[PDB]
């Protein structure tokens, strides 16, 4: 389908400059200049956060009214009576709350140490990749997971480099890609677990490119649906109801509600004769597209 | 028809099955000799759900005790209601498990599975119409966790159409009796998710707290803990055993409760519960029962329903009572506390009534609730698991049984997928526009 | 409405290309969405409606009830893409006798069952883009043995991509159709 | 000569089976032994029991009913209750496994293996009849057995007889009170199936009968045993013209033609009057005029529909006891002058009245009182479509996320059968609106 | 029917008086569909409906 390398910069500029929209607030702790290597934080991304609700704010259950009511107010000496007197929802869970995405990936660390054969190619008519060596002779087992682990990034030029890396390696991969699948599930799941729209819309297009990059990749991926579909089930019904308003935004890929539908159709297309039930098990709303 | 076979795995399960079978034998009025000494034919009409008739007019449980370290098997044989078991239905290993899921599931499991499977088949033939299997575990130790999951995997492929219960005791959030407790819990929840049909979860802390506050006990023992467990395990099958104007088969009790195939971790409590003092004066009415069961205390596990929303709930009453009262009490609770119930379910409680009250009571009621607050237990368990596995402590043991670490990672990922399921369904409204904005 | 107008060769009720295509249509969405996107096969705009629960996401042709779409052209033709999902549409008809029949066609149905006021019938959609033509006057004669007078309401449910809805007054061929009233699928 | 076949399906089907057959055996003096006392014969006429019974070669009267179920735990109770000498054990049918609140199991998985059994019984049960008026199906729309099987049976009956008349006294899911959570599904799945196969379908609800029990009978402790007594009171009043004398007899055929205007509108309401206790019964005259007022009272309905939001397409009035035809004519005429009671313009008529000289019976130890006048009303109102809209909402509410669907599709069903059944309701709703 | 414009008739003012003008040939029409329609317009009194209806039947009967 459409590429993911070019669209990203123009989108970010259109969003931040043209509209009054926010970046919004990408944490850049530990990262200084382009020269000093960052201090990788021990935290992990897409991590479920504990419940912060207080002790007492929890309402108590009244045995007499069958209702959760808030506790009464303890007296206070300042608030004493004077002469005149004539007179609970539960704490919501962060289902759609963007998890914290620290810059402590492995791609950033490897690129900082300078072990990658990539570089930006400004001599092209746009941002392109420039390889120090030949792609089709690389060790995919060592490099391909590293490149997937940089998809979660948001700081330039790391995310551009990472997306363009996987985009170019999947084209020339061929058979060298199939045995690497068991090592790609963790970074894919970690990128999806961030709840952030930018990384999610990127990884879904990369996942499409992944199933299309070679043959027999579909059946090989099928056993791993239980670890990548759980997020699909959330944003499957995040669409825009414009009515008569034509969607100019359709020029680029931003609507998850159908970026997920296309990807699920593609999974059922390539998975074989049993991918449909493994999909229907995770996302129940799905409908067979054959 | 509607026969049921019972398993007790691990030390905890083999001990609590003792109390379960004592309570059932008392219900149906039989002596630890195996001889029936009741009064009515109501103790014999549907006795065949749990027992086998023997020569000389005696009744023997349809239970299978499986446990390494046969000290517990000799304990249950010494116990008062031990003489009723077929000694053939006793599968033990001479070695121990050392609280190690790896050897409980991989090395020492594969040596006893053949025997336990021959036993289960020999006695599953004896059933006219087998309803399902029920088992009792303890997710903390090795024997229970590993061998129960191994036998569940075997049973699921040998009898897929049948249905399976698991009355599992879960790790404790504040007490750490064993140190490898989170490993043993996660490596077993990963197996439960695909091969169980109903999974009740019970916790010693909430058991203690119930017994201390409500029952006013001064020194709770595992005896009283298993007394509570057996009360609940018995109240489950009242519709199969005794008549009821609104029966509730075990299968219609799962169909009406689990909406999605993965959300089968329930949460139970018992009513009435009181001390000898207020027994003399508390009137026993459907209102009292339904106002005690809906509390956040009677939940035998340590998950506060205040943090979530009830997907479904169920209340099985027993005793000659007015069903309009039950119906309207459930309706009025749903109406009052409407925010703690999901919206895409119009009415989300089931109410079942049996005519036969307990032996010493006039009315009782058992509660089940598939609340979205259960996700906090898995969150805590995964937090502990990943605080410890991050440093790779106590892993040489689990690797010694041929295990590797991708199994740990897979189990953790599946736990997180299940807590995400719970979170999504905790706030998906009936109308999609409010979720994504 | 559409009374005392002129219908002789064609009558287009809906067209994705325009400043506002849902001029007369009422739209009701519950768990779905309506928009206008550029299709890939037919490289132009198509008005798509989708969503779960087919029976709830639809669009009615007259803006409001108690207002009829008086149209006397026999043939009715839709241009729809087949998304391999549950798609259905309904058309109400006035017979020669003052009785309002209604026929509906569903792709998730397998048997036709004539009833006093309703006639459900299956539809065997093709793959991708296709135009479907209803006689709508043979249907009334074949079902209730009466004559067609004039359509009253049209309604199209979810999981489809509409491009053209038009009454034809006769079965025109691919040649006789004008440029706008045909399927020109480019390369 | 004038015989019917009474089929009871599911739990509530055979629960009221314990109520109807308690009443009929009590109506005709039959003791639970199936014999007559033969020394204190009370039946003023002979050969009236043949409507519901089959005299054997010598002395015994066996009911021509059929108790059907997949749960043994209730059918065995009948085999132990006092009413065990009555039924031929071939009639009591049971299964080892239950449908477990699942239309698919009651329809696709389990039912298809015992229908041959039940149908063979019905053959043997109809062959002894010489004139069969029609079947009388008791169902509980909302369960796996009642909906799954009841649907599966009626098809098998229609293909066999078709020309025979079939009635359905199906209890219906209440708006507020609900003893299940998945009853929206199997209810919808049931209607789409019974519709083309039932000829008439009376409808009543549990919750509405609770209030009739509250206001009138003033009972604080209602139970299914209290309600089932009322259903027996209706059908006794309904079938009286079959097995009793009286002016203006009404057969089943005569009853269905003038009450179903269009081939699908047949869901009808019900109401009984008077319904009182002993002490009130004897400080009162119970005039024919004040009874027919309580009948058309909205509170006395047995379903949670308000008929004052719609119009009456027809009304049938089965009077029972000491009633003269002049008073019916003078009291029905009173209500036509009333303003609250609307009638669609296309019926200047609207009343099929029936009188019986046989007063209603009371069960010793019951809750009703003995009276000399009683009115049971069956009306076909166009407002009934509102209760058909609640399900159109609840079904649509959960079918979005497709909750509990993995069960139905797991037991030999497809998602098509869901939206297939969904149309027939939305198609039915406007059918209730086209008549406006 | 005339309002909806389904009839092949028109007034022929080019004649020496009011005459009928047929869009098609009369002797090949479907009498079953048209002839009752033309009789049903005899009851009319508003011009030009009654003239058209009377002239329609008058010419079709010949
Ligand atoms: C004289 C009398 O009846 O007194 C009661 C009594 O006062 C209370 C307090 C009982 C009593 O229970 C306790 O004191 C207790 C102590 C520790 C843990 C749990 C309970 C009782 O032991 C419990 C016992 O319950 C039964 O007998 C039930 O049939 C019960 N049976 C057993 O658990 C059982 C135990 C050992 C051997 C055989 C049976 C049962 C419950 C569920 C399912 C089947 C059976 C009864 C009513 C009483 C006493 C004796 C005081 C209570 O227990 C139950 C289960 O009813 C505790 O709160 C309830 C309310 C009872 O009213
Ligand atoms: N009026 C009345 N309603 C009853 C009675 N018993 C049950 N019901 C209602 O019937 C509904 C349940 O129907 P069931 O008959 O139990 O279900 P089923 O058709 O047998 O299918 P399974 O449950 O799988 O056996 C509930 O809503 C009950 O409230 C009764 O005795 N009288
Ligand atoms: N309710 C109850 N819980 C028990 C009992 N005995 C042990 N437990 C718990 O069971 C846990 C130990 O697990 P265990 O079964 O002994 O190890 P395993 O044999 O390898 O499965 C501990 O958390 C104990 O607290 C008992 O008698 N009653
Ligand atoms: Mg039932």
């Amino acid at each position: 389908n459409g590429d993911v390398a070019g669209s990203l910069f123009t989108s970010t500029y259109r969003n931040v400059k043209l509209a009054g929209k926010a970046p919004p607030a990408a944490n850049l702790s530990g990262t200084g200049s382009c020269f000093d290597t960052t201090s990788l934080s021990p935290a992990r991304a897409g991590a479920h956060k504990a419940l912060d609700v207080q002790k007492d704010e929890l309402p108590v259950w009244s045995k007499s009214t069958l209702s959760y009511k808030y506790p009464a107010g303890r007296p206070n000496p300042t608030g004493f009576l004077k002469k005149g007197d004539g007179e609970p929802s539960p704490p919501q869970a962060g289902a759609y709350k963007r998890r914290e995405n620290p810059p402590n990936t492995a791609f950033r660390r490897f690129y900082e140490r300078g072990d990658l054969p990539i570089a930006v190619d400004h001599r092209g008519s746009k941002n392109m990749i420039a390889w120090k060596v030949d792609i089709e002779k690389l060790d995919y087992h060592h490099y391909l997971p590293i490149f997937f682990d940089g998809i979660r990034e948001t700081q330039e030029p790391y995310r551009f480099l990472a997306v363009k890396g996987v985009e170019d390696m999947l084209r020339v991969g061929g058979s060298k890609i199939l045995p690497v699948i068991p090592q790609l599930i963790i970074p894919i799941k970690t990128a999806l677990n961030t709840r952030d729209h930018s990384v999610m819309c990127i990884t879904l297009q990369l996942l499409q490119k992944l199933v299309l990059s070679a043959d027999l990749v579909g059946e090989a991926l099928v056993p791993y649906y239980r670890q990548i579909l759980p997020i699909f089930n959330l944003y499957k019904n995040k669409n825009k109801n414009l009515g008569d308003g034509i969607d100019y935004g359709q020029r680029n890929y931003d609507c998850l509600g159908e970026l997920i539908a296309d990807t699920l159709a593609l999974f059922e297309q390539k998975g074989g004769d049993d991918a449909f039930i493994n999909i229907k098990y995770m996302v129940p709303t799905y409908e067979s597209s054959v | 028809m509607r026969e049921i076979v019972h398993i007790q795995g691990g030390q905890c399960g083999n001990q609590i099955g003792a109390k379960f079978w004592e309570v059932v034998s008392d219900e149906h009025g039989i002596d630890p000799t195996g001889t029936y000494h009741g009064d009515s034919d109501l103790q014999l009409e549907r006795i065949n759900v749990y027992f086998n008739e023997a020569t000389g007019g005696r009744y023997v449980p349809r239970a299978i005790l499986m446990d390494l370290e046969p000290g517990t098997m000799d304990s249950v044989r010494s116990g008062p209601y031990g003489q009723i078991f077929r000694p053939d239905n006793f599968v033990f290993g001479q070695t121990g498990a050392g609280n190690n899921w790896a050897k409980g599931h991989y090395t020492e499991g594969a040596e006893l599975i053949d025997s336990v499977l021959d036993v289960v088949r020999k006695e599953a033939e004896s059933c006219d119409c087998l309803q399902g299997f029920q088992v009792c575990h303890s997710l903390g130790g090795g024997t229970g966790s590993g061998m129960g999951t191994l036998l569940i995997s075997k049973i699921r492929e040998e009898y897929p159409d049948r249905m399976m219960l698991t009355f599992s005791v879960v790790p404790s959030p504040k007490v750490s009796d064993t140190v490898v407790e989170p490993y043993n819990a996660t490596l077993s929840v990963h197996q439960l998710v695909e091969n169980a049909d109903e999974c009740m979860v019970l916790d010693n802390e909430a058991l203690y707290d119930i017994c201390f506050r409500t029952l006013k006990l001064t020194t709770p023992t595992f005896g009283d803990l298993n007394h509570l467990i057996s009360a609940v395990m018995s109240g489950i099958t009242c519709c199969l055993r005794f008549p009821g104007q609104l029966n509730a088969d075990l299968r219609k009790l799962a169909v009406n409760l689990i909406p999605f195939p993965r959300l089968h971790f329930f949460m139970v409590g018992f009513t009435p519960l009181t001390s000898r003092g207020s027994q003399q004066y508390r009137a026993l009415t459907v209102p009292e029962l339904t106002q005690q069961m809906w509390d956040a205390k009677n939940m035998m596990c340590a998950a506060d329903p205040r943090h979530g929303r009830y997907l479904t709930a169920s209340a099985l009453f027993r005793g000659r009572m007015s069903t309009k009262e039950v119906d309207e009490q459930m309706l009025n609770v749903q109406n009052k506390n409407s925010s703690y119930f999901v919206e895409w379910i119009p009415n989300n409680v089931k109410s079942s009534v049996c005519d036969i009250p307990p032996k010493g009571l006039k009315m009782s009621a058992t509660f089940i609730g598939n609340s979205t607050a259960i996700q906090e237990m898995f969150k805590r368990v995964s937090e502990q698991f990943t605080a410890m596995f991050r440093r790779k402590a106590f892993l040489h043991w689990y690797t010694g049984e041929g295990m590797d670490e991708m199994e740990f990672t897979e189990a953790e990922s599946n736990m997180n997928d299940l807590v995400s399921e719970y979170q999504q369904y905790q706030d998906a409204s009936a109308e999609e526009e409010g979720e994504f904005e | 409405m559409f009374k005392n107008a002129f219908q002789s060769g064609f009558l287009s009720v809906l067209y994705s290309i325009g400043s506002k295509p849902l001029e007369i249509w009422d739209k009701q969405v519950s768990n779905g969405h309506i928009k206008r996107i550029t299709d890939a096969d037919i490289q132009s705009s198509v008005l798509e409606i989708m969503g779960q629960n087919v029976s709830t996401t639809y669009i009615t042709c007259p803006a409001d009830p108690n207002k009829t779409l008086g149209i006397k052209l026999p043939f009715l033709v839709l241009i729809i893409k087949n998304l391999n999902k549950y798609f259905s549409f309904e058309v109400q008809v006035l017979d020669d006798k003052n009785v309002r029949r209604r026929f509906r066609a569903s792709n998730y149905q397998s048997t036709t069952r004539v009833k006093p006021f309703i006639c459900t019938m299956p539809m065997r959609l093709d793959s991708g883009w296709n135009q479907i033509q209803f006689n709508l006057s043979d249907f009334t004669r074949r079902a209730y043995g009466t004559n067609y007078i004039e359509t009253l309401r049209v309604q199209v449910h979810a999981n489809c991509r509409i491009r053209r809805i038009y009454f034809s007054d006769r079965l025109y061929s691919e040649e006789e159709l004008p440029a706008e009233f045909k399927l020109f699928l480019p390369i | 000569m004038r015989e019917v076949i009474s089929i009871h399906i599911g739990q509530a089907g055979i629960q009221v089976g314990n109520a109807c057959w308690e009443l009929y055996c009590l109506e005709h003096g039959i003791q639970p032994d199936g014999q007559m006392p033969s020394d204190k014969t009370i039946g003023g006429g002979d050969d009236a029991f043949n409507t519901f019974f089959s005299e054997t070669g010598a002395g015994k009267h066996v009911p021509r009913c059929i108790f059907l179920d997949l749960e043994p735990t209730v059918v065995d109770e009948v085999r132990t209750g006092t009413y065990r000498q009555l039924f031929h054990p071939e009639q009591l049918i049971s299964g080892k496994e239950d449908a477990a609140n699942n239309f698919a199991r009651g329809h696709y998985t389990i039912g298809k293996e015992i229908v041959d059994l039940a149908l063979d019984r019905i053959r043997k049960l109809a062959d002894n009849c010489t004139g069969l008026q029609g079947f009388l199906v008791f169902n509980a729309v909302g369960g796996g057995t009642g909906s799954g099987l009841g649907s599966l049976l009626l098809e098998r009956l229609s293909v066999d007889y078709g020309k025979k008349s079939k009635l359905g006294f199906t209890v219906y899911p209440s708006p507020q009170v609900s003893t299940a959570v998945v009853e929206p599904y199997n209810s919808v799945l049931s209607t789409h199936s019974l519709l083309e196969h039932t000829d008439v379908a009376v409808m009543l609800d549990n919750e509405a009968i609770y209030d009739i029990c509250r206001r009138s009978l003033d009972i604080e402790r209602p139970t299914y045993t209290n309600l089932n007594r009322l259903i027996a009171q209706v059908i006794s009043s309904l079938t009286a013209s079959l097995r009793f004398d009286g002016a203006l007899n009404v057969d089943i055929t005569e009853f269905q033609t003038n009450l179903v205007p269009y081939p699908r509108i047949h869901f009808m309401l019900s109401s009984y009057a008077p319904i009182i206790s002993a002490e009130k019964a004897y400080h009162e005259q119970l005039s024919v005029a004040e009874i027919t007022n309580a009948a058309f009272e909205p509170a006395s309905m047995m379903v949670k529909c308000d008929p004052r939001h719609g119009k009456y397409m027809a009304c049938c009035l089965m009077y029972r006891g000491d009633v003269v035809p002049k008073d019916v004519n003078a009291s029905v005429a009173t209500i036509k002058t009333k303003r609250t009671i609307q009638f669609v313009d296309w019926c200047p008529t609207g009343f099929k009245c029936g009188i019986n000289y046989q007063p209603p019976t009371v069960v010793p130890g019951g809750d009703l009182a003995k009276v000399q006048r009683a009115v049971c009303m069956i009306s076909n109102s166009t407002a009934i479509g509102e209760i058909f809209s609640r399900l159109d909402h609840k079904f649509d509410l959960m079918y979005a996320k497709r909750a509990f669907v993995h069960w139905y599709v797991g037991e030999g069903m497809e998602e098509g059968e869901f939206s297939e059944a969904r149309e027939d309701l939305a198609a039915l709703e406007k059918d209730f609106e086209e008549v406006g």
